[PDB]
């Protein structure tokens, strides 16, 4: 337990099935940046004694993570990041559950340790083939729904007139019909005293449904999933399965990653796309000493299993903020992603041909924010509109209207080489003169 | 439920909708 | 003694069974609206999307109960929240039957305090559906 | 048990979770109310000593239902009304079976009683939580069925020309293409020989689905789901699921809570609404100084589950009687209920955002009593015609049409500010000029 | 509806196949009796009226019960007692809960009458033949518990140190070892958070078993199925099963018929016995004028099915009320039974060799009650003694074995030819000599 | 969405029923207490703003957690303890995880606080007795 | 305030809410697909194959999840492997709405990279079509 000479190994050579994990590292004052990065190697049995005591195991000497590699964070006095490697033998296969709980179980209380946070981790292909991962990933969506060329329009339903599932439906209908290619239920929405579950998902239904016949195109809602218990989620699982409709909803994090894996699992069998809500990730992950980076949690998603995840707003934030975002952004994306500092990517990551998983991302109050976010996401992506839609003068289905020409006259001007940061203003407003909804939203 | 109390039209209404519908 | 038509002869909910509401029944529907505090709202359809039909249950497994499509109408511009007066919804029915002269339109109206729809009854048959009888329907 | 210093607590302060009932109490000659009333509160394991034997128990410390309050009932000499006070851990969460269990198990036997009558029960929100309580409510049926701003209106369906399924599905037909939203299985049709239930079942679907082609309105028929066993009845609500019908029926004091509770899920969990009919009820609940007042049932009922409950008629009863029938619809269908002694409602009742009920009302023999129904009901009810559709001349689609023209007419003039207790005469006189079925009816 | 000459048929013959009910009725003042039992014949579908409004149809056509004979009551100047022949195909085949929908659904609301009493029932041999019945019966239970030639002993279980499980077992061990054959769950004891229904179930499985090992004689406790629900009912039942233990129990009036049959059923299907508690029969069964006297709700659970049921005490009653109850012991034990108005059988009942009930009576206080209690049931009862064994100075285990020395003290003087209505205190007195726990209960 | 009058309700009688939160707040500076309080009720459709922008909500009208008071915490200059009712009505019976993401599902991410820790919840009877909770407790279990 | 209409106002994906886009529009999108290594192809439909629909799910059990017919069109010749040149593509434009004259067309393309449609915008909409609107949809 923390020796600094069998858990600190500075001349490790890192093996390809490892698992490699960088944590920030604030250490107590006087404690030195080895002893620290050999602590939380160790994962001692001790967290408040911060002292060798028990020492020499079978589960410390060939099942322990190793630190091998600690480096000064530029411009902070007393902050560190470590490098620690993991025998694969250490996790379980296909286990999202048993890999937070063996890496992130019991070192953040280490005394010896003022603040701890997870920076990244490198998930070797060896074990990212033992996931069933994404139901679908983005290609096999876009396939599924028959859009391309374009990002995903979508918008939460916060009714005017009430919380029931009828007014619900309601506006689900009014949106959709409008242009959105899917609406959202809210996160805090599973089946409550003002609207039942069963209600919902039937009304759902049948407004998806109007708004397909009515404009031809597939339509959904992300019908939420999320449940007191694995059998009653299942339960409505099984119920959108049996309606026909394309597409639920789960809050990963506050489900837990036992539930997300097994809906996964189901939304793979019964070919249901699953949208992820990350719900209480500012919990874990905005303070920067201390917690889980939401990169890390977005790499545990795409292990356990989403077909889209929220993924933020760009809207508010700096270009090294917008860095950062970008970089999560394509680790839940591509393939394959390099080692790029700057965007906080502190592993090459080999995603070894599990699908990628679509970003949502907040939409601004406006159709203004259109050029930037078709630049910034590129196509792959769902834009979600809080208000857009309904903050429009002439409601849900203009304002879902206004969007769409809006997403589709930046998108038509991406292709024609035109520069959205620069021409962004100039593509709306043409776009504008022909559009009234759209020239009715940019009046506000 | 509250007592509906009633509310004369306008004494052009019947032909401000007439003018309206052509 | 008569028989009563079951040929196209079409119901539309509350008052269908009453002749068509004039414009003073109309507007005195909306004054117990506006007394009330409820949100007038007028929604239309087409004479195929008019009544309930079956056409979506193809896609379903064994959960059709209660289910129908065409419940859901498109809705006229917005909930006219404040409305106080009856005539700006008189307006806003020639104006919805002007635009759609093959529609049917009902009006409905919402209660803010209970949260959810409380009336909806037709104020419009389109003249060129012949789903419906004009109350020689015997 | 029964030492009347132990169980008559005068000064008791009443709990917010505790389970409160009212028992209307006649004494044997000689013994007095504090007496009686502790008697009630004990229920003592001798009900024909009436006197303390074994006294000390670990069921009569904590577990103990207290009187804190008699009261003399006006105009009666004999009579008082006793208040218990019950902890809300005597009872099984969920399980109106077993709240009547403890209840009402024992004490209607107790030989110093002469007579006893349950009242008014107060269930604590802490109580009401742990139902799950009807399947849709009031307010999801009217959505589900599309159907706003008035009563809906039933038949019960009693064949001229055979109780075959056959006929039984003819008359079904005909009355809801005439305009009824609903028609009803008589309450003793479960599976005879003269007509099998699935049978039944099956010829009343193709009705339902004929006359809602017809009407284009959603069409139903209360199908009767009580049986002599669970699978039984679960056989046949599986039936109906199968069959897409709408609503089914159960017969919820002969067929016991237990099933009724069992029902009320199921009907939840496959969008069934379920009817409740009331047979028996008048074994319990008519004389005055012995059984159980039916706003006690109702409220059970409420409870265990049911969308539309049998609540009388109030053709024929004086304006005392129809204060308590308001009183209890009142429990049936709000949210919140204020004490209000003169309609017989004993506790103030919040109910907890649990879903209203939506009583059926017996409409009298002819459409004359439709004034009077929509003024006291009220357009949150069902009623049903007896002979209205079918004593009419003309048969039961003209009847149901006369029915339909008639509540459509009151509800109009409702609507316009008219005094349906004055002008409802007017009302229905001047609606027979244009409609020659209500003519017809008002000629009888 | 209610013509009398329609309903009224003295003439008419009753059937082999007939269902009969004997009503006593108490008629409105100026109201004929010939017109009351006509109108409970006819079951109008009208009960505030009381006259014929809409009359023909073919429910009232061949399925109707006629009134074919109407007796005054002697010493009464308003009551009759009218006799209602039902045909056998208005009835579902082995459903308690539709005959008793069929018969008293309605009528005791019906305006005509002031209060209406349901005194007996004729159930033919074909309509007994469609009943499952009580699971084992009288003799298959005492070949089952080997058990001969004198009253079972069973006492219910009110712990005097707490209600939780293990307490509960205990008390139920102890009273199981000093000789009582069965102890009983309170009727009220379903699964409360005092003590949940699982862990009662194992703890008096220990107990049962151990003293079962202790004594070599079979044992049981009466564990409580009741519930709110179907399911949970059939999990108490199952759970009973997988412990392998003798009995369960059901409170039938307030689970329902439904629930109660469905259990029987289960209980025939794996050998459990089945006891049957009687909680709320009061608010039915005790005022003279209305509702359904206890011989009618006996006659239906020997229908519905129950091994055991709760009948009463005979102590404190006189002897008319004694004649009474020895009837329905009759109507629950035998397999034939004679008409016998002083004991108040109005039918002759042919059970047509479904088994027999055993009756349940509660034992007085004391141990002096013994030689009239078993004089009066014979051996085929079981005798609950409330405080006999827990009043006992000496505690639990002595106070079941002061009992069981009385019980078979009696037995034998009772064999011997002795008169136990005069020498049963000389028998007790006698056995005192050499029973050291019986003397000590006879001290108090 | 954080109008401070409309959620920042100071008179409010915390009901029974009700699910009460403690939120230890720490508002960016300049942020007036009350203005960060009525936020954490609102849990606003927009984070990253800290404005009203869409405002009047079937969501928002009755089924709002609202802030009754808000603390000073001794020794600290920029913390306050704010107290925060949330209706019944909001939460899936029996269902942890969904009143974790009605109560903590996206106020920590707000941008009119710098940080945000949730201390305490007064658990009401009427939520309490709607979950089966531990399969024995402690007495059981002995 | 206008009301976006329901009747007749059918869309088919990518660029269908832009006005139709001219022959200089299309030809800047085949440079698009040019540039990148994309290879266009085009599809056609008749109308009643043109957009989304159910009718194959009658022959179903419970697996219609994501199922719907007439996503797939009918291929016009072939993927137009190493085009260049977008006067390639907008001459098989003409041929194929001359040789079928009511048919939609769409061109699409595919990333012979990530081996997947990429694109997929409707170059053609048939004059005999009534179920969409001339862009004065309102």
């Amino acid at each position: 337990k923390d020796y600094r000479l069998t858990y600190y190994t500075p001349d490790y050579v890192v093996r390809d099935t490892d698992i490699l994990a960088a944590f920030r590292m604030t250490p107590q004052p006087g404690v030195p940046p080895e002893e620290c990065g050999a602590a939380v190697a160790a994962e001692s049995s001790t967290g408040t004694w911060t002292t060798v005591w028990t020492d020499g195991l079978t589960s410390l000497d060939r099942y322990k993570g190793r630190c091998y590699d600690i480096e000064p964070v530029p411009g902070e006095d007393n902050q560190y990041i470590a490098y620690v490697a993991y025998p694969i033998d250490l996790f379980e296969e296909g286990s999202v559950t048993n890999m937070f709980t063996s890496i992130v179980g019991n070192v953040f209380g280490f005394k010896a340790l003022r603040a701890l946070r997870l920076e990244d981790l490198r998930i070797p292909p060896a074990y990212v083939k033992t996931f069933v991962g994404p139901p679908h990933g983005i290609q096999v969506e876009r396939d599924k729904l028959n859009k391309y060329g374009r990002g995903l329009l979508g918008c939460t339903i916060k009714p005017k007139l009430g919380l029931s599932a009828k007014n619900y439906g309601r506006a689900v209908y009014e949106c959709l019909r409008g242009g959105l290619d899917f609406t959202k239920d809210d996160e805090n929405v599973n089946s409550q005293p003002f609207m039942r579950w069963r209600d919902r998902f039937l009304f759902v239904a049948e407004a998806i449904y109007k708004a397909q016949a009515e404009t031809g195109e597939v339509k959904g809602h992300y019908l939420n999933a999320t449940a007191g218990t694995c059998e009653e989620m299942m339960k409505r699982a099984v119920c959108a399965k049996e309606l026909g409709v394309p597409i639920i909803m789960h809050d990963y994090l506050t489900g837990g990653f036992t539930a997300n894996t097994s809906l996964a699992i189901y939304c793979r069998d019964n070919g249901l796309l699953l949208h992820i809500h990350r719900a209480m990730h500012a919990v874990i992950d905005r303070q920067r000493n201390h917690g889980i980076h939401f990169r890390v949690l977005a790499k545990a998603l795409r292990m356990s299993g989403g077909d889209h995840l929220h993924s933020g707003t760009v809207v508010g934030k700096l270009e090294g903020e917008r860095e950062v975002t970008l970089g999560f952004v394509d680790l839940m994306r591509d393939d394959y992603v390099e080692k790029d500092r700057s965007r906080g990517i502190y592993f090459t990551q080999d995603w070894c041909s599990m699908p990628g998983v679509m970003p949502v991302a907040s939409g601004g109050i406006h159709v203004w924010h259109m050029p930037a976010l078709v630049e910034i996401f590129g196509d792959d992506a769902c834009l979600q509109f809080g208000g857009g839609t309904l903050g429009h003068p002439w409601g849900n289905a203009p304002g879902a209207a206004a969007n769409r020409v809006a997403l589709e006259a930046c998108t038509q001007a991406r292709n024609e080489g035109r520069d959205l940061a620069r021409e962004g203003g100039d593509v709306i407003r043409s776009a504008c003169k022909w559009s009234p909804e759209l020239a009715a939203a940019c009046e506000v | 439920a509250v007592t509906p109390s009633r509310s004369a039209l306008p004494s052009n209404w019947k032909q401000e909708l007439e003018s309206l519908r052509s | 003694m008569m028989v009563w038509t079951p040929v196209n002869n079409k119901m539309f909910e509350t008052f269908s069974y009453l002749p068509p509401l004039s414009d003073e029944q109309i507007a005195a529907q909306v004054d117990y609206i506006v007394a009330n505090g409820w949100i007038p709202c007028l929604e239309f359809a087409e004479s195929d999307k008019a009544y309930v039909s079956n056409e979506s249950a193809i896609r379903f497994g064994s959960v059709s109960c209660l289910y129908y499509d065409n419940r859901y109408w498109t809705m006229w511009k917005l909930p006219m929240f404040g409305c106080r007066d009856p005539m700006q919804v008189l307006r806003e029915i020639v104006a919805c039957t002007k635009a759609f002269p093959d529609a049917y339109v009902r009006l409905v109206a919402f209660d803010n305090q209970k949260q959810v729809q409380i009336m909806g009854f037709l104020v419009q048959r389109p003249k060129s559906a012949r789903d419906w009888q004009p109350a020689n329907k015997r």
